[PDB]
């Protein structure tokens, strides 16, 4: 006789083969998949002039809502109906449902495309303790640049167009995670500053070099509502805006790259 | 530590497998090159006269030979065996028929083992057979010889360092992994395996499910069963310079048929005839040998697979004096 | 159809050639020409699959196999049924693995985001091409690569390991499992410390940057941040095959020995023989 | 480009931060100091480090296990100081190689090994205690704890359970470099090939997965390293174009997508099911299957080719054949 035989031909692994696939694709197709929809969901789409529905599969497509209890109060809850208010400078290039669309104004400033922000907070993002969590070196005092790595405090910010476009005047510091993410400059015959995020920021020695927008671009950069302190929407503001530029500074940067 | 293209490869099993052996050609000349010292056979004597049955004094081997024959047979064992020492390396200058010296008595048994690969061991050594040239290379202590424990260097050519010899126990675990390929495997497959018939190799189950009755506690064989396997297969490859799919499909070890190759069957004889000369000729002379003969616990030095094959899938690639020495077998 | 934040993002440009031409979406899924060319190679390939597997005997999904030519074939085109479909494709596979990567590229620049995900896909590209491209090249023939069947594929693995006695003591194996083991477990850690500071239990509050910190340095005495831990994912991850990639290339071409034996080069130094 | 993806351009320097315990505050041993080169590709301070009770049992446990196997170690090189550093890889502490069933074995085969087995046990025992507290300490969840507590059980299955399940320590995993490795072989030849064991395929392809998740997840997240990606916790509560864009990345090419945090539950669950799959594959191996080739044939998976050389008869059942 032997160990694990259940019949005339079935054994124990060959069943548990068949249990292993479906513990699998239960928690694949039934939890993971629906985790995943947790965000943009429900998808939007035309309209019907008459429709009366509860659709069905979009709400078996949904897990329930989760809440989480937000570390300095208030709460959030997952999915929710988060539609875009906000106008869009964007026409359809063509009909169908398929086509691009193309940006209808200034992209930059109107956010569209890789430009474009997301609708976060109007809250300033804190640290564990509740202050502001990232905020300039003017403000964070006990901060400082590590010895060994250029300050970059008076140095020339230059321009894709090869265009000195400011002047590096602060450093803003994450203090939870100590970590600069970005520059702020005084913006060349204006009376502003701009943040620049340190990623699109080329550090050298003498210059900080930024590819993402030309030295004309600068000027619109978002501004931030006070000085010392910057929003989770605001941040994505100023973080969309350079992103934008690397379609959209000139012409040709939509186009075929070769 | 890296050796240079192109190497050789060739073909085992069905395209698309992965199998064959893998060749550095550099290696396999220097190998040809050593085997190429093979002595040519001495040139054919006419059968003139009697038996030397009648003419000599103690001849109970090659009786049946003519003078001449005899004579030339007697050449060729002085050149494969003892060529530096001449003919007195076993025979009393003065008395030939002198069973003085030791050589004498171990050259006739020999001469019987040897008679016996040819004859009877057809299905390993086939038609290309063995003579004293094969195991022994032109000197009385054969250079690749087992003793009941590992020793090193493999070929006894060479000299010894401290941590080598047998007596300096740091260096076992070194003697040990230079049988087996350099393996970690903490077993010994000669002497499990290849001294005598105690052993069955074969470890894998031939059913798809345990079998009520051997498949739990003591009814067990132990893991260590299926190291020592290994162990010896290292130690087989290392032998004949190639690797496991010479002779099995991977997929299979435990299967035949259309997984395994003709050398595999080729290679499950040799394990048979090796174990019946230890058993049968080699390990007897221990009684027939002096003392500086013998290892640790007084047994004779023994043949494993690369006693004759020293590093090549055929030994001496496959050169062959048998039509040369029929005197040597096979023997009708 | 659309996410609910989506639309705005769904704008023209980014391509590295076509241009406007097949500048749209499919469903979810952007064309660009890389999505037409992918396309059409995996059309051709799933194709010569299945006329392929036709001829074969077995329509037994674990059991059907398309294998390389035999060795004598060499470097050359082999007959079709002999070898000739796998060499087919082979450049089939190829051709969609490369148009997917490129048309990540193009994605990535339409989102205006960088170009590490069609980049870290060059190295699984890459390894394939080690296997079945250039190690054949190097011993100089392609019946060296490996059978496009889900078992078979397997037979070829293990026996490819064997024809070097033990393949586990490749150094260049060594190093590829050591990340493929790292890399799982760097990947159960940082999924594990981002759902247990969002999820806390209860009605806790979800936690913090300085709390993620706080968690590795009292566990195992360093943090190594939150941006940090996605390139070290990223490193683990891609080294698996980077190292890989030796091992098997040195098999063959560079040793023909048992890999326990390349240890001899640290046994056998004289001064401890 | 992205310099900041690759190391960080010019690194900041504040003061020591600790998020309270609570409790163990005042285990917290060392002063943090800072490293500039790791700064550059990681944070900068290293340490300080908690102690405790559990992780103090960790190391005590672990050292004698280490103290044991070492000992015997150096036994095989007969206490040699060259041979043994010449010789580490090679040296081992074995099972039982004779059959004792589930007897105690003698120290000298496998007495020495079960010891070792058992601190090493205890000492991962104690490790999971710390991994399980400090979350609970700072308020975290324990999901850590809960993926660590499978890779240890697959541990248990390769080292005791299934020993245990088939009667025989003999089958356990030597400690030792090399040693540990030749186990796999000896392992996979006794239950018929490995590769045609179901589970250590499912294993392999969470593993693979692992691999492909990481480079994926760890790419997307650089790649969108400029909309602040990396702060994965406030883009799970509120939504950035960082997580927007790399969720459509996924959806664009794909077809389908996940959210921030979704993501790293894939990641949990894939990394976890390595090490479940491959421990239900040990507990059915030996068992209930003896050799996974045939087990396969048994059931119509195995692949099978034309011979090449000739088919070759086992000779072992030829009319006439020796034993
Ligand atoms: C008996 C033989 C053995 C062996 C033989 C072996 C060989 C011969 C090789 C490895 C290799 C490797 N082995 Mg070893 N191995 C490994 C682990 C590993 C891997 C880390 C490594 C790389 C795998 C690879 O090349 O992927 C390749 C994966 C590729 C190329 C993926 C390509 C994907 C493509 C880009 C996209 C695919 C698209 C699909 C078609 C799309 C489908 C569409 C659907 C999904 C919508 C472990 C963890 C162990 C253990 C625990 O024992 C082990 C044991 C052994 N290996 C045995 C001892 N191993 C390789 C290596 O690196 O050696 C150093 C190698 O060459
Ligand atoms: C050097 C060693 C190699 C190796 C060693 C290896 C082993 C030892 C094992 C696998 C396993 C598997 N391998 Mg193989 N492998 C595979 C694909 C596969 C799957 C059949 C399976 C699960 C893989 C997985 O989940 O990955 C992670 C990726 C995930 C989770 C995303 C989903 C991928 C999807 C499952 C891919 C399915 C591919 C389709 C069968 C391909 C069909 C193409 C067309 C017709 C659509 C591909 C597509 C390639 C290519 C293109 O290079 C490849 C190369 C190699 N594998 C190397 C040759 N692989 C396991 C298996 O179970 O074999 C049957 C297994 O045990
Ligand atoms: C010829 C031998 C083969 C073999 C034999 C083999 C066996 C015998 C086993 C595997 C198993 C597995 N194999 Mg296979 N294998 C694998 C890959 C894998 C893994 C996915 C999986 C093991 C899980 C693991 O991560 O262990 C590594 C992870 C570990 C060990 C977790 C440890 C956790 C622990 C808490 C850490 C503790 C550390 C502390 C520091 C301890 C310190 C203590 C001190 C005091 C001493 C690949 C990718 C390949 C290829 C490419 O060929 C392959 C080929 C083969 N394997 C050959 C067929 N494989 C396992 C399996 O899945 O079987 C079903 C299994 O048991
Ligand atoms: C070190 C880093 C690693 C790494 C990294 C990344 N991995 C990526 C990305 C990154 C970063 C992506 O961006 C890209 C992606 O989109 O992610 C979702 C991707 C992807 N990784 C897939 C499979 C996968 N990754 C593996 C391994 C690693 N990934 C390693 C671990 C393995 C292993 C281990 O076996 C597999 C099988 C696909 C799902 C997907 C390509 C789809 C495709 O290319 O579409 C184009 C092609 C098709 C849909 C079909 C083509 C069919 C051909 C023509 C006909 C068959 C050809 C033949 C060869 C079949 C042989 C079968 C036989 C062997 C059985
Ligand atoms: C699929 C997912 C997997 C996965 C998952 C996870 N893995 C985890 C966790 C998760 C989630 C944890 O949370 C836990 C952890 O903490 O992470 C930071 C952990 C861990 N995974 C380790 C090793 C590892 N994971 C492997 C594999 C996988 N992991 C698989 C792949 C492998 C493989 C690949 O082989 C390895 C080797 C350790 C680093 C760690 C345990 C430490 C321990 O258990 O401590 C036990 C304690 C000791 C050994 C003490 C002895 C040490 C000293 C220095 C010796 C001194 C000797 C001296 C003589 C004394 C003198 C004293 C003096 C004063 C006089
Ligand atoms: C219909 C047609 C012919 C159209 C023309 C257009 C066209 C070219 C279509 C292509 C159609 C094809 C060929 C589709 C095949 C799609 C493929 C290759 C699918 C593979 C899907 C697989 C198997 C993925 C394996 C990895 C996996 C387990 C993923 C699940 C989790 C996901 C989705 C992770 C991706 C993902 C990662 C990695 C993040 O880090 C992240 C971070 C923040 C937000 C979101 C994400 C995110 O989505
Ligand atoms: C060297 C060329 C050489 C000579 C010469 C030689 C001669 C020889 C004769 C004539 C006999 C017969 C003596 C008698 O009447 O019994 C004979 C027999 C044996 N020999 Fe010899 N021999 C020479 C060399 C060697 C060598 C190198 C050895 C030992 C390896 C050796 C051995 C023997 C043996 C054994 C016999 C007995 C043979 C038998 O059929 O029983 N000889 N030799
Ligand atoms: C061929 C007919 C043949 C002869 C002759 C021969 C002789 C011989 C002698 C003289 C000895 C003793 C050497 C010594 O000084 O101790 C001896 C020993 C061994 N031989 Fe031999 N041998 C002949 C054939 C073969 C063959 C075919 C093999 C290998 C299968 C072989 C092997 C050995 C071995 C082993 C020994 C024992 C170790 C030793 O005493 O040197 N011989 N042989
Ligand atoms: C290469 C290092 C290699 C491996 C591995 C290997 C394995 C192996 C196993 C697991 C067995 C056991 C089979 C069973 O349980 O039924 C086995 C058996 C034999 N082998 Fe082997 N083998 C390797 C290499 C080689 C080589 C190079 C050859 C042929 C020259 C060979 C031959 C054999 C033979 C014969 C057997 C059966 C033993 C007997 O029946 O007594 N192997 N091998
Ligand atoms: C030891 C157990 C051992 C093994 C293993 C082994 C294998 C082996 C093979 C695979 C062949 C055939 C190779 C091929 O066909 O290409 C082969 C052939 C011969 N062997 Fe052998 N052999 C082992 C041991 C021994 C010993 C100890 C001797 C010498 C006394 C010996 C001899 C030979 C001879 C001669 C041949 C050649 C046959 C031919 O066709 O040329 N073997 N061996
Ligand atoms: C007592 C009885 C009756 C029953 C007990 C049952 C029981 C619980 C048994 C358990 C058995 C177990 C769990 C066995 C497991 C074995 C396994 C999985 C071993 C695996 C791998 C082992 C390896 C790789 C060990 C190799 C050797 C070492 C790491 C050498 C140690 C070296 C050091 C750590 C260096 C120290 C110095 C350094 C800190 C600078
Ligand atoms: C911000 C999250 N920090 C963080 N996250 C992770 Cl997953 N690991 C670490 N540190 C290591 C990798 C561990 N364990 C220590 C080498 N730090
Ligand atoms: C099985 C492993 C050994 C168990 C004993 C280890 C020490 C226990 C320490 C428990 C500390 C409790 N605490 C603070 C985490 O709640
Ligand atoms: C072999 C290991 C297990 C493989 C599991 C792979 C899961 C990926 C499946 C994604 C399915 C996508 N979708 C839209 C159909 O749900
Ligand atoms: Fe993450």
């Amino acid at each position: 006789m032997y160990h694990g035989a259940l019949a005339q031909h079935l054994d124990i692994a060959q069943l548990v083969w068949y249990a292993q696939w479906l513990v699998i694709w239960t928690v694949v197709l039934l939890y993971l998949r629906r985790e995943d929809r947790r965000e943009g969901y429900p998808l939007v789409e035309p309209l019907g002039l008459v429709k009366l529905a509860p659709e069905d599969g979009q709400v078996y497509e949904l897990p329930y809502p989760k809440t989480f209890v937000l570390p300095h109060g208030g709460t959030v809850t997952v999915p929710r109906r988060r539609p875009e208010t906000r106008e869009l400078k964007l026409a359809q290039t063509d009909g169908f449902e398929g086509a691009p669309l193309q940006p209808t104004g200034n992209p930059l400033v109107d956010a569209v495309g890789p430009a474009s922000y997301a609708e976060r907070a109007e809250v300033v993002d804190a640290t564990v303790d509740g202050k502001a969590k990232i905020v300039p070196l003017r403000v964070a005092t006990d901060f400082s640049i590590a010895e060994g790595d250029v300050d970059p405090r008076g140095l020339p910010v230059v321009a894709a167009d090869g265009v000195e476009a400011g002047t590096v005047t602060d450093l803003w510091v994450d203090r939870s995670e100590h970590y600069f993410r970005y520059l702020e400059l005084s913006v060349a015959g204006s009376a502003r500053t701009a943040l620049i995020p340190l990623g699109f920021c080329d550090v050298k020695k003498d210059k900080i070099v930024v590819t993402s927008i030309l030295s004309e671009q600068f000027a619109n950069v978002p501004r931030l509502q006070s000085r010392d302190q910057i929003t989770l929407r605001e941040e994505d503001k100023v973080s969309a805006y350079y992103a934008g530029g690397l379609l959209y500074a000139t012409p040709e940067r939509a186009e075929s790259l070769l | 530590c890296f050796e240079p293209p192109p190497a050789t490869t060739t073909q085992t099993g069905f395209r698309g497998l992965s199998m064959g052996e893998v060749l550095h050609p550099a290696t396999v000349k220097a190998k040809k090159e050593r085997d190429a010292q093979y002595p040519p056979a001495l040139a054919a004597v006419k059968a003139e006269g009697p038996p030397v049955s009648q003419v000599y004094k103690n001849v109970k081997v090659l009786g049946n030979l003519t003078e001449a024959e005899f004579l030339r047979t007697m050449t060729a064992i002085t050149e494969w065996v003892s060529p530096q020492e001449g003919c007195t390396y076993c025979h009393d200058e003065n008395n030939l028929a002198s069973e003085a010296k030791y050589p004498y008595v171990v050259a006739r048994r020999m001469l019987e083992m040897t008679r016996a690969i040819n004859t009877n061991w057809t299905q390993h050594v086939a038609q290309t057979g063995v003579t004293c040239y094969t195991c022994h290379r032109g000197t009385p202590l054969p250079p690749y010889v087992r003793y009941l424990e590992p020793t090193l260097p493999l070929n006894n050519r060479e000299t010894p360092t401290h941590v080598e010899r047998v007596e300096t126990r740091s260096g076992y675990v070194v003697r040990l992994a230079k049988y087996t390929a350099y393996s970690a495997l903490n077993y010994d497959p000669f002497t499990m395996f290849l001294a005598n018939d105690k052993r069955q190799v074969r470890v894998v189950p031939q059913t798809a499910l345990p079998l009520v009755g051997v498949s739990r506690g003591k009814e067990r064989r132990p893991l260590s069963d299926a190291y020592a396997t290994f162990a010896l297969m290292m130690s087989i490859s290392d032998s004949l310079g190639t690797n496991c799919t010479f002779c099995h499909n991977a997929q299979t070890f435990e299967s035949w048929g259309k997984k395994s190759t003709p050398q595999r069957a080729i290679a499950w004889w040799g394990i048979r005839m090796v174990r019946d000369l230890n058993m049968n000729y080699l390990a007897p002379l221990n009684a027939s040998l002096p003392a500086s003969r013998l290892g640790r616990q007084g047994e004779a030095p023994q043949a494993d697979c690369r006693t004759c094959h020293q590093g090549v899938t055929k030994p001496l690639f496959g050169a062959s004096r048998l039509k040369d020495y029929p005197e040597l077998g096979p023997i009708k | 159809a659309l996410l609910s934040f989506e639309r705005k993002y769904r704008v023209r440009g980014g391509t590295l050639i076509g241009g406007d031409l097949f500048d749209f979406w499919v469903g979810p899924y952007f064309v660009g020409f890389f999505g037409v060319s992918a396309i059409f190679f995996i059309f051709l390939g799933v194709s010569l699959i299945g006329y392929a597997a036709s001829q074969g005997p077995t329509w037994d999904p674990f059991a059907i196999s398309i294998n390389p030519p035999d060795l004598k074939y060499g470097l050359g085109a082999a007959p079709l049924l002999e070898g000739g479909f796998w060499q087919a494709i082979t450049v089939c596979a190829l051709g969609a693995f490369i148009s997917w990567m490129l048309r990540e590229v193009e994605i990535s620049r339409k989102l205006g985001i960088g170009w590490h995900v069609p980049l870290a896909f060059c190295v699984p590209i890459f390894m394939f091409c080690v296997l079945q491209v250039f190690r054949p090249l190097l011993l100089g023939s392609w019946g060296h690569a490996f059978p496009y069947g889900i078992l078979s594929h397997l037979d070829w693995v293990n026996n490819f390991g064997y024809q070097y006695l033990n393949w586990h003591y490749n150094p260049g194996h060594m190093s590829s499992v050591s990340f493929l083991f790292v890399n799982a477990m760097a990947l159960g850690l940082h999924g594990g410390l981002i759902l247990s500071v969002a999820n806390p239990g209860d009605g806790d509050k979800v936690k913090t940057a300085e709390h993620e910190n706080q968690y590795f340095r009292d566990v195992v005495g360093y943090s190594i941040g939150a941006l940090s831990i996605h390139r070290l994912g990223l490193f683990l991850a891609s080294n698996i095959f980077l190292t890989g990639a030796f091992g098997t290339i040195a098999s063959g071409p560079f040793w023909t020995r048992g890999w326990p034996e390349w240890w001899g080069w640290w046994l056998d130094i004289p001064f401890w023989s | 480009a992205d310099y900041q993806t690759i190391y960080t351009q010019i690194q900041a320097r504040g003061p020591h931060i600790t998020v309270s315990g609570e409790w163990g505050d005042n285990d917290r041993v060392g002063k943090p100091f800072y490293s500039y080169w790791l700064g550059k590709i990681g944070d900068a301070q290293i340490g300080p480090i908690y102690l405790g009770a559990s992780g103090i049992a960790a190391f005590a446990f672990g050292s004698t296990a280490i103290l044991i196997i070492l000992f015997n170690m150096a036994a095989e090189v007969h206490f040699d100081p060259l041979q043994f550093f010449r010789q580490f890889f090679w040296l081992g502490l074995y099972p039982p190689k004779a059959q004792y069933g589930m007897g105690i074995p003698p120290l000298h085969d496998g007495g020495w090994w079960l010891m070792a087995g058992l601190f090493m046990t205890l000492s991962l025992g104690s490790w999971w205690i710390r991994v399980y507290s400090r979350a609970r300490a700072l308020g975290l969840g324990t999901h850590i704890a809960w993926n660590f507590a499978a890779a240890i059980f697959f541990v248990l299955c390769i080292g005791c359970i299934h020993p245990t399940l088939v009667g025989s320590w003999s089958e356990g995993v030597p400690f030792g470099i090399w040693p540990h490795i030749d186990w796999l072989t000896a392992f996979s030849i006794r239950y018929g090939n490995f590769y045609y064991c179901p589970w250590h395929g499912f294993s392999i392809g969470f593993a693979y997965g692992c691999g492909l998740l990481f480079a994926a997840h760890g790419a997307t997240i650089l790649a969108v390293a400029r909309f602040g990606g990396d702060r994965e916790i406030e883009q799970i509560t509120d939504r950035g174009t960082a997580v927007e864009r790399a969720a459509l990345f996924w959806r664009w090419t794909i077809g389908f997508n996940a959210t921030i945090e979704s993501v790293h539950r894939w990641g949990w669950f894939f990394s976890l099911m390595v090490m479940v799959s491959a421990s239900v594959g040990i507990l059915l191996t030996g068992t209930f299957v003896d050799n996974w080739y045939l087990w396969c044939v048994k059931h119509g998976a195995a692949p099978d080719y034309p011979a090449y050389l000739p088919a070759t008869p086992d000779p072992a059942s030829l009319p006439g054949a020796p034993k």
